[PDB]
C-alpha cells in the first residue's frame, strides 16, 4: 500500500466453496474463516458442524455448534446454495468455449547465433485444458520442448507458448498441433525451413 | 429469464 | 472434482476495505462495487444470464467487520504479517510493432490485500485506458490481482509496473521493452 504507513493490518477472510463432482450429483460445501492469513474455524458439509482448525477458532466453533438453527440452514446450503448457484451460471462458466488463436514464430537460445527456437504462441482460449505438440516432417518431436506452461489471464482467458529448439534445415516443415475442447479436431500451423 | 445468484451469509461471533 | 466455486469476502482494519466476489475454478465471475453498492460482472455478457442483489453483500461486510474486531481483540491485537507480493508483467498476444496489444501486470502471492500500482512508460505514469481487477483469492489465502493497460508495440517505448506493497522494502518495478 502507501500512505506511508506503519500500522499493524488485521485481516478477516471468509470463503464459502462448492465442491461439484460431475455437477450437481455430488457437491460438498466447505465454509472457510480466516484470520491473518490462518483458517481459524470451518464447516464442512460432509460433517455438518463447525469444527475448530486452530485454537482461536474454538469459541466460534462451540457457540455456532449450540445454535442448532444456524447449522440446519448450513447443512441445507448444498442444496439451497451451492446447487442453486450452480443452474444460475453453468451455462456460462461450465459450457465456455473459447477457441485459442495459434502463431509460430522463430526466436534464439543465443542471441549471436541463427533461429532455433521456434514458438508456438496459443492464446484467448477457455478452458485451461489444453495439448500442444510439436512436429517435424509429420512426426513428432518431444526432445527440447519448453514452455510457459498454462498462463492465466484474468479475463477468462488463457494462453501458453510452446518453444521447439532445433537446428531448422532446408525442406523441414515444422507444425505445430494443438488440441483444445473448443475443437473438434486440432488446430495446426506450420513453418518452412 | 436472468437466473438469481444467491449469497451464503456468515454467522455473528458472541461479542 | 470438476469444478469450484467461491463467495469469498474480507474486511482489513483499519483501512476499513471489504470486498466481496465469486470466483469459478480461478476466474472472477462478478464483485459488488460496495461504494456504488452494484454488482459488476467480470465479462459485461454475465449480466445477460445472472443476476445478483449486490445490497446483500454490504450486509455481509457488515458482519465480517464485527467478526474481524472481535477476532483482533481475543488474538490480543496480533497484526498479519506482511506478504510481499511477486510481480510478472506480460502481454495478451505475440507483440508486433503497431499492432495493438495489452500489458499484463500480474501480482501474486501477497497480503494484506492493499497495493498501489502504477504503469510507467519510459519512467512517466499512464492511465490512458488502464483498467484493473478486484483482489482475488488463492488457496494459501494469499491474494492476486491483475492490472492491464492497453498499448501500441514501439521500439521507441519502455514500460515498467510499478507495485508498492508493506511487505516490500521499496517499490517493485517490473520491466518490459520489445525485444
Amino acid at each position: 500500500g502507501g500512505s506511508g504507513d506503519t500500522r499493524p493490518r488485521f485481516l478477516w477472510q471468509l470463503k464459502f466453496e462448492c465442491h461439484f463432482f460431475n455437477g450437481t450429483e455430488r457437491v460438498r460445501l466447505l465454509e472457510r474463516c480466516i484470520y491473518n492469513q490462518e483458517e481459524s474455524v470451518r464447516f464442512d458439509s460432509d460433517v455438518g458442524e463447525y469444527r475448530a482448525v486452530t485454537e482461536l477458532g474454538r469459541p466460534d466453533a462451540e457457540y455456532w455448534n449450540s445454535q442448532k438453527d444456524l447449522l440446519e440452514q448450513r447443512r441445507a446450503a448444498v442444496d439451497t446454495y451451492c446447487r442453486h448457484n450452480y443452474g444460475a451460471v453453468e451455462s456460462f462458466t461450465v459450457q465456455r468455449r473459447v477457441e485459442p488463436k495459434v502463431t509460430v514464430y522463430p526466436s534464439k537460445t543465443q542471441p549471436l547465433q541463427h533461429h532455433n527456437l521456434l514458438v508456438c504462441s496459443v492464446s484467448g482460449f477457455y478452458p485451461g485444458s489444453i495439448e500442444v505438440r510439436w512436429f517435424r516432417n509429420g512426426q513428432e518431436e518431444k526432445a527440447g520442448v519448453v514452455s510457459t506452461g498454462l498462463i492465466q489471464n484474468g479475463d477468462w482467458t488463457f494462453q501458453t507458448l510452446v518453444m521447439l529448439e532445433t537446428v531448422p534445415r532446408s525442406g523441414e516443415v515444422y507444425t505445430c498441433q494443438v488440441e483444445h475442447p473448443s475443437v473438434t479436431s486440432p488446430l495446426t500451423v506450420e513453418w518452412r525451413a | 429469464p436472468v437466473s438469481k445468484m444467491r449469497m451464503a451469509t456468515p454467522l455473528l461471533m458472541q461479542a | 472434482e470438476e469444478h469450484v466455486i467461491i463467495q469469498a469476502e474480507f474486511y482489513l482494519n483499519p483501512d476499513q476495505s471489504g470486498e466481496f466476489m465469486f470466483d469459478f475454478d480461478g476466474d472472477e465471475i462478478f464483485h459488488v462495487d460496495m461504494a456504488k453498492k452494484e454488482t459488476v460482472w467480470r465479462l459485461e455478457e454475465f449480466g445477460r444470464f445472472a443476476s445478483f442483489e449486490a445490497q446483500g453483500a454490504l450486509a455481509n461486510i457488515a458482519v465480517d467487520k464485527a467478526n474481524l474486531e472481535i477476532m483482533t481483540k481475543r488474538s490480543n491485537y496480533t497484526p498479519i504479517t506482511n506478504v510481499p507480493p511477486e510481480v510478472t508483467v506480460l502481454t495478451n498476444s505475440p507483440v508486433e510493432l503497431r499492432e495493438p496489444n495489452v500489458l499484463i501486470c500480474f501480482i501474486d502471492k501477497f497480503t494484506p490485500p492493499v497495493v498501489n500500482v502504477t504503469w510507467l512508460r519510459n519512467g512517466k505514469p499512464v492511465t490512458t485506458g488502464v483498467s484493473e481487477t478486484v483482489f482475488l483469492p488463492r488457496e494459501d489465502h494469499l491474494f492476486r490481482k491483475f492490472h492491464y493497460l492497453p498499448f501500441l508495440p514501439s521500439t521507441e517505448d519502455v514500460y515498467d509496473c510499478r507495485v508498492e506493497h508493506w511487505g516490500l522494502d521499496e517499490p517493485l518495478l517490473k520491466h518490459w521493452e520489445f525485444d
